RNA sequence: CGCUUCUUCGGCUUAGCUAAGAUC
RNA sequence: GUUCUUCCGAGAACAUAUACUAAAAUUGGAACAAUACAGAGAAGAUUAGCAUGGCCCCUGCGCAAGGAUGACACGCAAAUUCGUGAAGCG
């Protein structure tokens, strides 16, 4: 038992000691995505991809603040799908729609 | 000696963390010497 | 702007320099950084700000207009000519 | 009350980015403080 | 090795014109003989002179107190030994003191009085 | 003209833990100065656009 | 692109693997390889061309190898050291052909006879020159000088032994007379190496006085035998036996230097032609490749440097 | 973290013996001025000295052009406060922790674009040749070695040095604690603020005699003396001509041999 | 030919997701 | 200090540079226990949970997970600029 637990505790007590002396550097370590966190992470990367498509799609010379309104139209278009309401925004530009 | 060393060495780790309300007795039982606040009982939760 | 209003011009400069590290393509920051220098009669600072702006964003007309206009209002009209000449070297609109 | 977890931003210019060198000597500008 | 032609800066000092690699001089790795290196340290430390360490030393063959180097080219106290190994209390092998050995040092009362007020002035800060 | 020095390396104690705190965090170095933007001239938007 | 002067793989090559101060280095007369040794007691062999791979490494000395020379036919390497012994190493076998166990102190220098029967002149801290003949255990000649002898060579006819040492004067011993027929006086301090010109007319001799003096060793000389003096190199407090060597065309001379620089002088003008940097300690031994313009230099820094030079 | 082959030090810290033994310890100390861990070097400058070691890291040496132990300027051997005064280098260097850690990072980036042989711009490129002369004419020329002697023995101040003549520390009078030279701080001496020894230098340098023109603005005449006696020791009229037409148009030169 | 009051024209900038998050 | 030399009180060899040198004296820097007060995320209430950001930590062996979703966020968000006619004047 001790043969194999020796390197394990050597590492573990090292990590214990090192944060006890060096402090805990771990700010900005990459949090991985796990069971409960998947569904919020999908919404991050969706809205980021949507936003990137918005900014590339709009021509040069437009007030960018329109982009945050388009993300609202996305959220309404989803709820209408979820609730099976027919979604149609009358003035929405056809590339945006 | 190895027991004196190990005993001292765990006591220093307790005191390094200022957990002076914990006591490590000579058979290495770790006793809280007082009833613990949520702060103290969180702060003193040593790991594996 | 607030550091300028308190008279802390050197602080105000560094704040605009730190703003430009965040977005160096913001025409508003270069103009507001320029205008505050020429409000404060810091004409050699203002000239350096404009030379950087037109060096970094040669296609933004607002820098060339504001710079050549400043150099004209300040009656350095051969300075104004050379700004227009340097502009025309970019074959502008 | 004493504070020490941060720089006092009023003591010295925080994270001071110095203005680059340019062709016009900046020291000819004389400014009078308000 | 053809020298650089032309004048030299009036403004920079000779320290500032000098060839350099770090902020203060030309650091470069070296491989001496370990034995002779040690010999030269101890000659400088103990005698006041040593052979010159520079490459291209020229005429300056000796460094330090060169007067001794040219003159000389390059008593001890007694110890109260008691090597009687059976003398359990009395034996002093390597730990034989000098017979002179002033095993405690105390200042004169004049120096004591001056230094007494110094610690008091330090302590009177409270 | 020259010194020559023996540089030994001081022995590290293997039983000594990390000496200094490095949980410090400071702002990133400022970016390297702006590369000129080098665009094609603006294409005029009509109000129709 | 740039001019090239040899079949070297690069204009300068750095040869690495020695573990101590390299006191000595020599090319094979055929030009194929070079052998180097010193305080690390191993003798390293290197090819002059291609990768310069360390194709062999002789071992056997129980002391520093102070000096090391090839026999003229390149079939054997003579070497001598602080183990009071001269050894002759067979090249094809890599083995100690002979071990002249008869010196009573450190052997500082060795030189094999150029032609005829193979004889090995050696000089030692016992004060004696000895000439050893391969065929006999006993030396042919023992020339007891009073003070430690640091350098030795035959003349070209291999019938005079030239030596120098702590007394600074070079002795020339005439092997049919067993007398010093003449001495060469002029060095201010102890001699560190002697080397014989390809034609045999001249010797150079390096000394801790930081000069190389060229001497005329021909049988008849109409006057003074001192031909000239070279300077520029330096001997430091390490007091190494800095060697010296001749270019195979005799137009150029080299000597070891403590100032890290590899010095070449032109024999006729006495001007320094090369003062190459690159070593980090005493350049103890220097030699020329026998057929091609390549320089060998061996440092106290455990580095050997091979490189081209324009021998114009 | 920062590392190097050799420390930035002045010759009085290294001692007169040109052969030295020195120990390197990577990250072995934190810099007294910025707490960054730095490669430490430790040496004894000749017999009778104590073991000295580097106190500043190299960035803090470069950002003031100071010796890493004694923190005097590397050119003139003066304290920073004297040199920063004469060169008009203000107290520009940030001092607050996160602020000056950020500053030092940019210094190290900037100097890393150079050749490694220069301090920061402010002092690498200062050109006031008159100010350089004022500094040269007050910097100590000889290396003062007494600043490497051992510390004074506190047990000797207590009157009870139980080691006697085996004690390596000094058995002699402390500096009187009323003298401001006894009360120094590494930060004061580094940033150059309230430094006692600087003020004792600046005052004595200011008290030195000087030329100053008279109120007679019509006077443009200079007396010149110490010309020696007449003959081969005397300077010729050509000598003054060549030296002084450098500065301006002489109207007349009168020689009185 | 110039200054001021007033209206008047273009511009005039919702902080995610989950089983409407769940329940009355 | 030892193995040897002898003209005899000296000489040869072996042996070769420890120590952050302190029994000290000085000088910064963290959390502690609780009298009375009013008391802890989301367009009424009971209010989940998971995300997002930086010069914010703590427990944890930890790219696991907890610490109130660990705390905060919580609106002057203008930031490249105008154009108009009546009526007083003078
Ligand atoms: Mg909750
Ligand atoms: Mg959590
Ligand atoms: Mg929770
Ligand atoms: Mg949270
Ligand atoms: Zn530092
Ligand atoms: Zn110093
Ligand atoms: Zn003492």
């Amino acid at each position: 038992f001790l043969r194999g637990i020796t390197p394990l505790l050597e590492r573990w007590l090292g990590n214990l000691l090192s944060r006890q002396f060096e402090g805990r550097h771990s700010k900005g370590v990459a949090k991985t995505v796990t069971k409960q966190r998947v569904e919020s992470h999908f919404d991050l990367e969706l809205r980021a991809a949507v936003m990137h498509d918005i900014l590339d799609m709009m021509p040069d010379g437009i007030k960018q603040n329109k982009a945050r309104v388009i993300l609202q139209h996305l959220s309404e278009a989803w709820r209408c799908w979820k609730a099976n309401i027919p979604w149609k925004v009358p003035g929405l530009p056809t590339p945006v729609e | 000696q190895v027991l004196r060393q190990g005993y001292n060495m765990l006591n220093l780790l307790i005191h390094r963390k200022n957990l002076n309300y914990l006591h490590l007795d000579y058979n290495f039982n770790l006793k809280p010497v007082k009833t613990l606040t949520t702060k103290e009982r969180k702060k003193s939760r040593f790991g594996n | 702007k607030w550091e300028e209003s308190i008279g802390e011009i050197q602080r105000a400069r560094s704040v605009f320099e730190r703003a430009l590290d965040v977005d160096h393509r913001s025409i508003s920051i270069w103009l507001q950084y320029a205008e505050m220098e020429m409000r404060c009669k810091q004409i050699n600072h203002a000239r350096n700000v404009f030379d950087r702006a037109i060096t970094i964003m040669p296609r933004a007309m607002q820098f060339w207009l504001k710079y050549s206009y400043m150099e004209e209002v300040i009656e350095n009209i051969p300075g104004a000519r050379q700004i227009f000449e340097r502009w025309i070297e970019w074959e502008p609109p | 009350k004493p504070k020490r977890n941060q720089i006092d931003y009023s003591e010295e210019i925080p994270f001071e980015k110095h203005v680059p060198a340019g062709f016009h000597n900046p020291s000819e500008d004389r400014y009078v403080v308000e | 090795f053809k020298p650089e032609s032309g004048p030299v800066n009036h403004f920079k000092s000779e320290q500032q014109r000098s060839q350099k690699n770090t902020l203060t001089g030309f650091v470069e790795p070296a491989h001496l003989n370990e034995f002779h290196f040690n010999r030269q340290i101890r000659s400088f430390d103990t005698l006041g002179y040593a052979q010159n360490p520079t490459a291209e030393s020229g005429t300056t063959h000796f460094v330090g107190d060169v007067k001794k180097a040219e003159a000389e080219k390059g008593e001890k106290r007694k110890r109260v030994r008691n090597d009687d190994s059976a003398d359990i209390d009395g034996y002093t092998g390597p730990w034989s003191r000098f017979i002179d050995e002033k095993t405690v040092a105390k200042p004169t009362p004049e120096l004591q009085k001056q230094m007494d007020e110094i610690v008091k002035k330090r302590q009177e800060k409270s | 003209q020259q010194r020559i020095i023996r540089m030994v390396e001081e022995q590290k104690d293997p039983m000594e833990p990390p000496k200094f705190k490095i949980n410090q965090k400071i702002p990133r170095a400022p970016p390297s100065p702006p590369a000129p933007v080098m665009h094609s001239p603006p294409r005029k938007m009509t109000a129709k656009d | 692109t740039a001019q090239r002067f040899s079949n070297l793989m690069a204009p300068t090559m750095v040869l690495l693997g020695h573990e101590g101060e390299i006191y000595t280095g020599a090319f094979s007369p055929d030009g194929t390889c070079l052998a180097t040794s010193g305080y690390d007691q191993k003798i390293f062999f290197w090819n002059v061309y291609g990768e310069c791979e360390n194709f062999s490494t002789i071992k056997g000395h129980s002391g520093a190898v102070m000096d090391l020379k090839f026999t003229t036919d390149s079939s054997s390497l003579v070497s001598c050291g602080t183990d009071k012994s001269v050894r002759v190493w067979d090249m094809e076998t890599g083995t100690c052909a002979r071990r002249f166990r008869t010196h009573t102190d450190f052997v500082n220098a060795v030189h094999p006879s150029r032609r005829g029967v193979t004889l090995v002149a050696s000089a030692s801290d016992d004060g004696t020159c000895r000439v050893h003949d391969m065929r006999t255990k006993e030396p042919v000649k023992t020339y007891t000088n009073r003070y430690q002898q640091t350098a030795v060579t035959f003349n070209d006819s291999s019938d005079q032994v030239i030596s120098g040492g702590i007394d600074n004067v070079l002795k020339v011993w005439d092997m049919r007379r067993d007398e010093i027929t003449y001495t060469l006086t002029g060095h201010r301090d102890t001699i560190t190496g002697i080397s014989l010109s390809p034609s045999g007319k001249f010797i150079i001799s390096n000394s801790m006085d930081c000069t190389v003096r060229q001497w005329d060793i021909r049988p008849f000389v109409p006057g003074q035998r001192s031909v000239g003096v070279f300077a520029g190199h330096n001997h430091n407090f390490e007091k190494n036996l800095l060697k010296c060597s001749w270019s195979p065309c005799e137009r150029f001379i080299t000597a070891g230097s403590s100032d890290r620089f590899l010095y070449v002088w032109e024999t006729l003008s006495k001007k320094i032609v090369y003062k190459l940097p690159g070593h980090m300690g005493s350049v103890n031994c220097t030699d020329f490749h026998p057929k091609e313009p390549i320089m060998l230099s061996c440092g106290s820094d455990k580095r050997v440097f091979l490189g081209e030079i324009d021998m114009s | 973290w920062e590392d190097s082959d050799f420390p930035i030090l002045c010759e009085t810290c290294l001692g007169n013996n040109p052969y030295m033994r020195m120990m390197k310890d990577k990250y072995g100390r934190e810099c007294k001025i910025c707490e960054r861990p730095f490669t430490t070097f430790r040496w004894q400058p000749g017999k009778g000295a104590r073991y000295k070691n580097t106190e500043l890291c190299q960035t803090c040496a470069k950002v003031k052009n100071v010796c890493q132990t004694c923190m005097f300027d590397l050119e003139y051997g003066l304290p920073v406060q004297v040199r920063d005064h004469e060169l008009q280098i203000a107290d520009n260097i940030p001092k607050q922790g996160a602020n000056r850690d950020f500053f030092l990072q940019n210094v190290e980036r900037t100097l890393g674009q150079g050749d490694g042989t220069q301090p920061i711009a402010q002092i690498a490129n200062n050109m006031d040749q008159a100010a350089h002369d004022r500094l040269r004419r007050m910097g100590r020329t000889q290396p003062y070695y007494k600043r490497n002697a051992p510390h004074i023995c506190s047990f000797f101040v207590k009157g009870e040095c139980k080691r006697g003549e085996e004690c390596p520390y000094r058995h002699e009078k402390p500096t009187d604690p009323d003298d401001p030279l006894s009360r120094q701080n590494i930060r004061d001496r580094y940033y150059g603020t309230n430094d006692p020894v600087a003020e004792k230098i600046l005052n004595r340098a200011a008290a030195a005699p000087t030329l100053s023109p008279p109120a007679d603005t019509t006077i443009t005449t200079l007396y010149i003396g110490n010309l020696g006696p007449s003959g081969a020791q005397q300077v010729t009229e050509k000598d003054l001509n060549d030296f002084f037409y450098q500065y301006g148009d002489i109207r007349c030169l009168r020689v009185l041999t």
